[PDB]
């Protein structure tokens, strides 16, 4: 990426923040044709800006964009959580040739805490049959997003064979998680019980499950 | 109006692949296209510009000797072949019309590995507020996506398939997940769709108490 960006921005809603995107005199500098890109996650990027300043046709008016020196800027006047994605600028620098920025991480603050609900799994009948065993606990519904998750074994700690998603967004601006632990069946038989321990701002909730 | 991309393509490093990227909507000749990749959790890389109606091309130095783009007026397509592929080639590839990049395709994954595709093992995930949680477990497949429906598309309340993780085998696991009536097991026959395009397979699970 020969264009520098933040890696993350952040702000709370209704205030202004603008992601920047900064080259040399010889490339910003010296061209006009910057756009804008503002990609949700899993989603194609859209053109938000283009020419520096202009909008598309249904674009909100809080997106606006300028250039001075060399750094492109996109500004986004009231943010609002809708307003969350990844942002990209890029510029056309003659010769047919076309560079992107590195990427910005918006994210819009304020919804309120909620903690996670979970639901834990045991191994089925049908995978010990197959000589193996995954215990599954699904994380939903918490805010913000980021948890960590601890597994036990009775009450000792388990150190090997967890597997934990990055969390996600969900369609309800909550965020999900998933968190596997694989045994062979002779160690899920052997115990008493495993937990899925889920932390989530300092609060350590749980699930256990039993042969 | 509308730019829509070829499927999935899964290759061994060395070897070659062709996408396609299909306008339809506005006319075809009146815009270039360009080809953008994104690999995963990285930054949009252009990989360079094609016309539709004067014959030129210019391609990014990082893909120069080993990209093609060319276009059929025939159907309103335009194509990309990249050779000689090497495992951070793995990305999604778009396509993208205009000057300003104004519209793009919804993507193709170029996935470049050893490993071959493989598809999913399903296990059921049985029921233990007047509610219950059941749901199948899908084990060990690649590379992404699966697509799970309950009851072929018929019961769709309270369905929630989650995000997959990647594991420590180099393979993909997800679970999908419906909350029912607890008065309705035994009753009520609960069966996950699984599916998965890549492998060109399709899975039933019945889930029952």
């Amino acid at each position: 990426s020969a264009l520098t960006q933040p890696p993350s921005v952040s702000g709370s809603p209704g205030q202004s923040v603008t992601i920047s995107c900064t080259g040399t005199s010889s490339d910003v500098g010296s061209y006009n044709r910057v756009s804008w890109f503002q990609q949700p996650p899993g989603t194609a990027p859209k053109l938000i800006i283009y020419e520096v300043s202009n909008r598309p046709s249904g674009v909100p008016d809080r997106f606006s964009g300028s250039k001075s020196g060399n750094t492109a800027s996109l500004t986004i006047s009231g943010l609002q959580a809708e307003d969350e994605a990844d942002y990209y600028c890029s510029l056309y620098i003659s010769s047919s040739t076309w560079v992107f920025g590195g990427g910005t991480k918006l994210t819009v603050l304020g919804q309120p805490k909620a903690a996670p609900s979970v639901t834990l799994f045991p191994p089925s009948s049908e995978e010990l049959q197959a000589n193996k065993a995954t215990l599954v606990c699904l994380i939903s519904d918490f805010y913000p997003g980021a948890v960590t998750v601890a597994w036990k074994a009775d009450s000792s700690p388990v150190k090997a064979g967890v597997e934990t998603t990055t969390p996600s967004k969900q369609s309800n601006n909550k965020y999900a998680a998933s968190s596997y632990l694989s045994l062979t069946p002779e160690q899920w038989k052997s115990h008493r019980s495993y937990s899925c321990q889920v932390t989530h701002e300092g609060s350590t909730v749980e699930k256990t499950v039993a042969p | 109006m509308q730019l829509v991309q070829s499927g999935a393509e899964v290759k061994k490093p060395g070897a070659s692949v062709k996408v396609s990227c299909k306008a339809s909507g506005y006319t075809f000749t009146n815009y270039g296209l360009h080809w953008v990749r994104q690999a995963p959790g990285q930054g949009l890389e252009w990989m360079g510009w094609v016309s539709t109606n004067n014959g030129h091309t210019n391609y990014a130095q990082k893909v120069q000797g080993r990209v093609t783009m060319t276009t059929d007026t025939s159907t309103s397509t335009a194509y990309m072949e990249l050779r000689s592929l090497r495992s951070d080639d793995t990305a999604i590839y778009y396509c993208a019309r205009g000057v300003d990049l104004d519209y793009w395709g919804q993507g193709t994954l170029l996935t470049v590995s050893s490993a071959s595709t493989k598809g999913p093992s399903v296990f059921p995930l049985a029921p233990s507020g007047g509610t219950a949680a059941l749901g199948c477990l899908v084990k060990d497949y690649f590379p992404e996506p699966v697509t799970v429906s309950w009851n072929s598309g018929a019961l769709t309340s309270g369905v929630h398939t989650f995000p997959a993780v990647l594991q420590s085998s180099g393979l993909y696991s997800l679970s999908s997940v419906v909350t029912v009536p607890s008065s309705s097991l035994g009753t009520q026959t609960y069966i996950c769709n699984v599916n998965h395009k890549p492998s060109n397979t399709k899975v039933d699970k019945r889930v029952e108490p």
